[PDB]
């Protein structure tokens, strides 16, 4: 056997030449150019080769093939069977067996004369299975810019009705205008006139080409691809007839006892028709001689205090204040928190960003008909090509801004971070302008004809959103879109109000600055704030009326808090002012004792200030907003103090001997230890909530223990003393509430018949409180923490109603993988060989979920991009021969070869050292137009080098996005699903032990990774609590553990309503909703102490009537003091302006005051009356 | 109906109407395998003993002959020879013949006189329609 038609002589026109008649046998290769036949058809290349081709054929094929090969090189599966015909159609060694030709002419030389036998026409056989099974399998490829078929462009015609039969006749005939003879295709199954014709093997969607090509995919293929992935939602409810299933195990409950209570009291009336004393009572001697003593003493006594409060109050000139919200939120050893702490040390922190979002009003959709062929396009408003321009001005203009801090100018782009430096140093700017390079020529520029424009800007857009990392559109216009800082920009960055694919209708506009974040500087971060705030300043008086931009910016929540925390100091002023003022009418009742209440609100503010210089010393910074939450509760707590004792001492007739300290030191011997025991309960209760792990809520706790304390103290000490002198001094001229609880209210409230049904209604509120109890909410809005009146919220609304894409995820493999070896990398490989359990294709699959996970998209890996570029197909890659040197692509080829060997074993991925060695060139590769993206202005973050020892591999990350997230259920859920995923690969991976393990980093990681344990941590801080209240009361009060019990059930039933009253407002149970339940359980005691105390102490004969004696006596000043006083700060707290206060400080402390009050003053009689401990 | 246009340099003569049937919308679709009607009203600049018709049709920006049945006007109503300053309506009929894609196009028409020199020229855009 043997070729015929060797070479290409004659000519028709331009370049085509018509291949020479020869047919002889085939001339073996010129072995010049073994690596076209290793390039183009390697099937034939095993060493004595004896093949009828041409390197000049080999090139002219190579030349042709261009734009076939860069619509249908999509799918490898296809393209190469289309080449395994060409080569061997043209080439091959059995050329004889499947080809004659018919046409021949002679070819005059005009260089000798001499006539050769042009090949003008033949016959090709050509398989009928193999036309079918070459159109069929590769029929699939769709087009860019469009959803169609590249045969749609391939055909002449669209690919709809292109036969299988009809596009290759189409390629064969010359009236195309590219090839450059007509060959007459012969489609015979069967060797006919002796001559068989040839289809070597073909691969199908259902194949790869090569073990380290992969398949086509199923984007361009519809056999490839079956049912799509989908999880099970268990909703995990009870629901035990229909209802929550708690609605009704109460309901039942409540029934039971209901039934059993009124199945007693109707069933009563059917009938009727030295081991506890000798701790105590020390106590109250004790204190009656050191007040006597103190209101004969009165100038040492003040002089103490004032001492001590100067001495403690000075401390004031360390005083801090932590406002980063880092700081505030995490704690210094939380999980999270060490991670945030090795990823910021090995790839630094992660970058700010200053948004924009723009939209177009008052403009309609307008369609786009492309003029070829097609159906039509809409675009929406913001789309314009006026508001475009707009736009883009607004943009070149937010880059002019330089603001200058500390004598020195910073421009934008000098903060901005730019991946690949100092070669290209524009900066990052994420806006659908960069498709256009930010340049009204390029923007403007049209590519067509009079009435109708052949390409435009729509169209180039069009083009790469489907391809955002082309470096040219490559479709009629030639225009890169890949940007000017170099690197993609992906559509759904870039874009909101979109349908789902239809970056057409597209709504809003989405920009961005990213800007460096630095780890362990100031003078830098402060230049970035300096710049943020003039940026905010510029947006804030751009006025353009076409446009309705939405903003924000990296410092701007710090600043929204730090401007809504100092506008509210005049509300606690006025709160002081109204306390003041009631105070001043109701101490006591010219008969004002005013000089003593101002005398205890400086007290008061003394004791605040107080526990604030002494922890200044002691080192805690405060956070301004304790400094504005912390007043209200002191002086609520101070003033209830006063008025008790106050009173006590108005309702007291002097004996028959007692000058005026006797009867002082009587009264405050007979007043203090209920005094005492509500003081202590409530410093013990603040300080012991302050055990919680969070620096803003620890250290507020312990704040107000302290000053609650010593407020107790300065109180009881320099008061004592101040109310004698005035006692003395009132008097030379220089009650109705009692009448009334005693009078209409105890003997009412202590009938037969209304007290089983005031206990039967509480009981039922608590069960209701206990019903609806796991309903309550998880979490803080993170929208209103902000003032109504805020730009910042207009753009969490914008967030939420336009964004497609959310916050970045970085998934670090830690320290410890190889990364050398073959499987070292199949554990993490992202690819062919490397397992299906890999990695990449674990954060992939997640992403194909993406709702039962929140990860949006592709993890991007760096691996696969780092293998595909090392391909010696590619040949991006080439080093010098003698130096060793990374060869660009863009290089005069001197005699630089290819990396890798260009043979079987060659084209494997590279195990051995040589990974390492092309990997920092790999690194410090750029975006070459010839050969692609390169691998240095998206990896060289990504990977971490570490000198010696093998050089080997540093930690890496592979950053995929979360989905948009909109509420803090959403966050929290992110959280988990993302902690869910990196522990599935760290188990999977089998380490033997735990040396290194994968762990997921986002922004907000570490502020929403306390709700992972926030329930527990709950329980245990009300627990304890509790547990806490209840010891001390049962050491305070004696012995007596039934009083003890009895006041621990009334707080815990006033903590269950709190909850409840939480449930029915809508506040969430994050950690400020956690300490001030636990501080509302230490405040209960202050009312359900008293009453308790008063029952105790009494000797009346019957349950009933110590009751009531307890009710008349200490109620009348109870109600008074505790209750009036804090309901009238509330009402003044209740206008708040920082949204925080006014939701959870006031429904809170409204619902703690009110709550108190009903049970203490309702429910503690009757329940007292009931099961009272006799004696 | 008169149909817009666009004068690619009528040097010989003067258009006065160009009347194309049938062509209710414009640009006009021409459905496939089906016959149109031409009418030219033009105001002769010079005299011509002979007149040839030239029909261009331009695709993507390039301009592609097509080859008409019949290559002079004066049997489509025109009076040869030419007298200059007369005012003669070209007369045509076509037949869209099928296989034809469904685009849009341009179409351009020249008409040559015994020098050379287009009596009249203009361009105009009609899409190629199917089935509708
Ligand atoms: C979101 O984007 C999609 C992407 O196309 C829009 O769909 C298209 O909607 C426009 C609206 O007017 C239609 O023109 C497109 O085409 C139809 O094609 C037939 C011929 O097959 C024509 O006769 C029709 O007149 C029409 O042009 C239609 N095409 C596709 C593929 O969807 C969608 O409208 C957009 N969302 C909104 C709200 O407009
Ligand atoms: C950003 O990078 C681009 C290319 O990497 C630089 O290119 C040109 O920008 C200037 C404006 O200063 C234009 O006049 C040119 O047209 C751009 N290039 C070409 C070939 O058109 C650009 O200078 C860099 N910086 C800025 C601010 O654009
Ligand atoms: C078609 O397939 C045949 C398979 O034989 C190829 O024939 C050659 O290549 C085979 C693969 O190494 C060898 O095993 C055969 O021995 C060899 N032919 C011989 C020596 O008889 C043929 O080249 C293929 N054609 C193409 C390029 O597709
Ligand atoms: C997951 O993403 C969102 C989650 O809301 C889904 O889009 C939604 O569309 C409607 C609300 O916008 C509702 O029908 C649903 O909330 C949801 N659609 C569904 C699941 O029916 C989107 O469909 C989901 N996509 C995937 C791949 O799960
Ligand atoms: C117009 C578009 C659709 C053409 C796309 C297919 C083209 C690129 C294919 C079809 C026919 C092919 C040609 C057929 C004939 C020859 C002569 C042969 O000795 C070398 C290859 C060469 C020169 C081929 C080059 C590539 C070719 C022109
Ligand atoms: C209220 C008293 C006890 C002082 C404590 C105030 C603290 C805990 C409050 C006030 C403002 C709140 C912040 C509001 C905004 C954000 C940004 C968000 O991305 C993380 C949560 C975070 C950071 C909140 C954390 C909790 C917060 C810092
Ligand atoms: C009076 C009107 C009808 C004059 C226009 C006549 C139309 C039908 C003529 C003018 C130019 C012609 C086109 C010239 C070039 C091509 C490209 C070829 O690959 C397919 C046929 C096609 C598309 C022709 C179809 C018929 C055609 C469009
Ligand atoms: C028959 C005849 O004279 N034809 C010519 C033609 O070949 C030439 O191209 C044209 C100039 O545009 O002038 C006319
Ligand atoms: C080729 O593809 C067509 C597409 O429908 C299919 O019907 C046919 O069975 C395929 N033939 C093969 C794969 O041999
Ligand atoms: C902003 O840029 C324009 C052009 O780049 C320049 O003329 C101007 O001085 C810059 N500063 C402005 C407008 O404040
Ligand atoms: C920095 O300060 C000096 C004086 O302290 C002043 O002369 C100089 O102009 C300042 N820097 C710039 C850039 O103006
Ligand atoms: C995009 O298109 C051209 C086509 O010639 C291609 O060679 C190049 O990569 C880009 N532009 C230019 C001008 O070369
Ligand atoms: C809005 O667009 C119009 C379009 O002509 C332009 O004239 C105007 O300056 C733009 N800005 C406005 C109206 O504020
Ligand atoms: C996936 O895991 C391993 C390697 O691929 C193998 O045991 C298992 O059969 C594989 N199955 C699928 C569906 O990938
Ligand atoms: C590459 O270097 C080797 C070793 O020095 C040498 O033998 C070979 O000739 C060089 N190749 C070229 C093309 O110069
Ligand atoms: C390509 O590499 C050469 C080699 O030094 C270099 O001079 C040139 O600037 C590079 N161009 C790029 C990376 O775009
Ligand atoms: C984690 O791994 C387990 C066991 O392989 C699997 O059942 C679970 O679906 C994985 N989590 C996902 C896929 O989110």
């Amino acid at each position: 056997q043997s070729c015929v038609w060797y070479g290409e002589c004659g000519i028709a026109y331009g370049d085509k030449r018509y291949n020479c008649e020869y047919s002889g046998p085939p001339k073996p290769l010129p072995k010049d150019g073994y690596d076209l036949v290793q390039e183009l058809c390697p099937g034939f290349f095993f060493g004595n080769v004896s093949l009828c081709c041409d390197v000049r054929q080999l090139q002219t094929l190579k030349d042709n093939l261009q734009l076939p090969l860069q619509f249908l090189s999509r799918c490898p599966s296809c393209f190469y069977n289309l080449l395994n015909l060409f080569c061997e159609l043209t080439c091959s060694p059995r050329q004889s067996q499947f080809l004659n030709v018919t046409a021949t002419e002679d070819y005059v030389d005009p260089v000798t004369n001499q006539t050769k036998t042009n090949v003008k026409e033949l016959q090709y056989y050509v398989g009928q299975s193999f036309a079918n099974a070459m159109y069929n399998a590769c029929r699939d490829v769709e087009a860019p810019s469009s959803n169609d078929k590249a045969l749609g462009l391939l055909c002449g015609k669209d690919a709809d009705a292109c036969n299988a039969t009809n596009w290759i006749e189409y390629m064969f005939n010359k009236d195309n205008g590219q090839a450059p003879f007509t060959i007459t295709p012969v489609f015979s199954d069967f060797p006919v006139h002796g001559m068989e014709p040839m289809n070597n093997a073909t691969k199908g969607c259902d194949e790869s080409v090569d073990e380290v090509t992969a398949p086509c995919s199923c984007q361009d293929c519809s056999i490839v691809c079956g049912p799509k992935p989908q999880p099970p939602p268990p909703p995990a409810p009870w629901t035990i007839l229909g209802l929550d299933a708690m609605y009704v195990i109460m309901w039942i409950t409540y029934m039971a006892f209901l039934l059993v209570f009124f199945g007693a009291f109707f069933a009563v009336w059917c009938y009727r028709k030295p081991v506890s004393a000798a701790f105590e009572g020390c106590l109250r001697r004790l204190f009656t001689r050191w007040g006597s003593f103190c209101v004969r003493n009165p100038g040492c006594v003040i002089f103490f205090s004032l001492v001590f409060i100067t001495a403690c109050s000075s401390g004031l000139v360390f005083v801090r204040v932590t406002t980063n919200p880092v700081d505030l939120w995490s704690a210094p050893s939380s999980q999270a928190r060490l991670e945030k702490e090795y990823f910021d040390q090995h790839f630094g922190p992660f970058f700010r960003t200053e948004q924009l979002i723009i939209r177009a009003p008052l403009t309609d959709k307008h369609i786009y008909q492309p003029y070829p062929s097609g159906a039509d396009v809409p675009f929406g408003p913001p789309l314009d090509i006026q508001i475009l321009h707009q736009v883009l001005d607004l943009q070149i203009a937010i880059e002019n801004i330089t603001a200058s801090y500390d004598n020195e100018t910073v421009t934008l782009q000098d903060i901005c971070l730019a991946p690949l430096s100092p070669y290209n140093t524009n900066c990052t700017i994420l806006s659908v302008l960069n498709y256009f390079q930010n340049s009204h020529s390029v923007l403007d520029h049209k590519k067509g004809d009079d009435f109708f424009v052949y390409a435009d800007y729509h169209t180039h857009f069009l083009y790469c959103v489907r391809a955002p990392a082309s470096l040219n559109d490559t479709s009629l216009l030639h225009d890169p879109c890949l940007g000017t800082f170099g690197g993609p920009v992906f559509p759904w960055l870039v874009l909101g109000g979109y349908d789902d694919q239809n970056y057409n209708n597209a709504t809003a506009l989405v920009i961005t600055f990213p800007v460096n974040n630095y780890y362990n500087d100031t003078e830098k971060l402060q230049r970035a704030q300096a710049w943020e705030k003039e940026f905010i300043n510029f947006v804030k008086n751009y006025k353009n009326p076409n446009l309705t931009i939405s903003f924000t910016a990296e410092r701007s929540i710090e600043d929204e808090l730090n401007r809504e925390s100092d506008s509210d100091v005049f509300t606690v002023v006025i709160s002081y002012a109204i306390m003041f003022l009631y105070i001043s009418l109701a101490l006591g009742h010219v008969d004002s004792k005013v000089s003593l209440g101002i005398a205890g609100i400086l007290i008061v503010l003394s004791s605040v200030a107080c526990s604030l210089g002494v922890f200044s010393y002691i080192g805690l910074p405060l956070t301004l907003i304790v400094i504005e939450v912390i007043p209200f509760l002191v002086l609520a707590v101070g003033v209830d103090n006063i008025f008790i004792l106050v009173q006590a001492y108005q309702r007291d007739e002097r004996l028959q001997g007692e000058t005026l300290d006797q009867q002082l030191g009587r009264v405050l011997g007979e007043v203090a230890p209920s005094m005492f025991l509500s003081s202590f309960s409530e410093t013990v209760a603040f300080f012991l909530g302050a055990l919680s792990v969070m620096p803003a809520v620890h250290t507020f706790s312990l704040f107000a223990g302290l000053a609650v304390f010593i407020d107790f103290l300065l109180q009881i000490t320099c008061f004592v003393s101040l109310l004698g002198l005035d006692i003395k001094r009132q008097e030379k001229n220089r009650s109705c509430l009692f009448r009334f609880f005693k009078n209409s209210y105890s003997p009412l409230l202590l009938k037969d018949w209304m007290r089983p049904i005031v206990i039967a209604i509480f009981v039922g509120v608590l069960s209701f409180s206990i019903a609806v109890l796991n309903k309550v909410d998880i979490g803080l809005d993170q929208s209103l923490s902000m003032p109504d009146d805020s730009y910042m919220v207009d753009y969490f609304k914008s967030i939420s109603q336009y964004l497609h894409a959310g916050p970045p995820v970085y998934f670090v493999l830690e320290e410890g993988h190889d990364y050398t070896s073959s499987k070292g990398q199949n554990m993490v490989c992202g690819g062919m060989g490397c397992n299906n359990d890999s990695l990449v294709q674990q954060i992939f699959n997640a992403a194909q979920l993406d709702n039962y996970t929140r990860i949006g998209f592709a993890p991007s890996s760096w691996i696969d991009d780092y293998f595909d570029w090392v391909k010696p197909q590619s040949s991006c890659c080439r080093v010098d021969n003698i130096t060793d040197q990374f060869c660009n692509a863009s290089v005069v080829d001197p005699a630089c070869v290819r990396c890798r060997p260009l043979t079987p074993e060659g084209k494997q991925r590279p195990q051995g050292g040589d990974f390492m060695r092309f990997l920092p060139m790999f690194l410090s590769d750029n975006p070459n137009p010839k050969c692609g993206k390169g691998g240095h202005a998206a990896y060289s973050s990504a990977v971490n080098i570490l000198l010696g020892h093998g050089t080997r591999v540093g930690a890496t990350y592979f950053m995929t996005y979360h989905t948009v997230l909109q509420t803090s259920a959403d966050f929290i859920d992110a959280l988990k699903k993302a902690r869910l995923i990196a522990s599935n690969v760290t188990e999977t991976m089998g380490i033997n032990g735990s040396a290194y393990r994968v762990f997921p980093y986002s922004v907000f990681y570490v502020f929403y990774e306390q709700y992972l344990t926030i329930i527990d941590d709950t329980i245990f801080n009300l627990g304890v609590s509790l547990g806490a209240i209840f010891l001390v009361t049962m050491v305070l009060l004696g012995c007596e553990l039934w009083s003890a019990v009895i006041m621990c059930a009334t707080i815990a039933m006033v903590l269950v309503n709190m909850f409840g009253v939480m449930w029915l407002w809508g506040i969430s149970l994050n950690a400020v909703s956690l300490v001030n339940l636990v501080m509302s359980c230490g405040i209960s005691v202050e009312f359900c102490s008293h009453i308790t105390r008063a029952f105790t102490v009494s000797m009346k004969g019957s349950r009933v009537e110590r009751a009531e004696e307890a009710l008349a006596h200490m109620g009348s000043s109870v109600f008074s003091g505790i209750t009036l006083t804090k309901f009238g700060g509330i009402v003044v707290l209740a206008f708040a302006k920082s949204q925080i206060f006014q939701i959870f400080y006031f429904r809170m402390y409204l619902a703690m005051v009110l709550l108190g009050a009903t049970h203490g003053l309702i429910f503690l009689p009757v329940l007292l009356s009931y099961i009272g401990p006799s004696v | 109906e008169p149909v817009q246009f666009k004068d690619c340099g009528s040097v010989d003569g003067v258009i006065k109407e160009v009347n194309v049937s049938p062509c209710p919308t414009q640009p006009c679709q021409l459905s496939k395998g089906q016959s149109y009607s031409v009418n030219v009203t033009f105001t002769s600049n010079i005299q011509s003993k002979s007149s040839k018709a030239v029909v261009h049709g331009i695709l993507m920006g390039v301009p592609v002959p097509f080859p008409i049945p019949e290559p002079d006007g004066c049997k489509s109503g025109i009076n040869c020879p030419i007298q200059k300053d007369k005012t003669y309506s070209y007369l045509n009929k076509l037949p869209v013949k099928s296989e034809y894609p469904s685009i849009k196009l341009v179409v351009e028409w020249q008409l040559q006189d015994d020098k050379n020199q287009s009596l009249f020229c203009w361009e105009i855009p009609v899409q190629i329609v199917s089935h509708l």
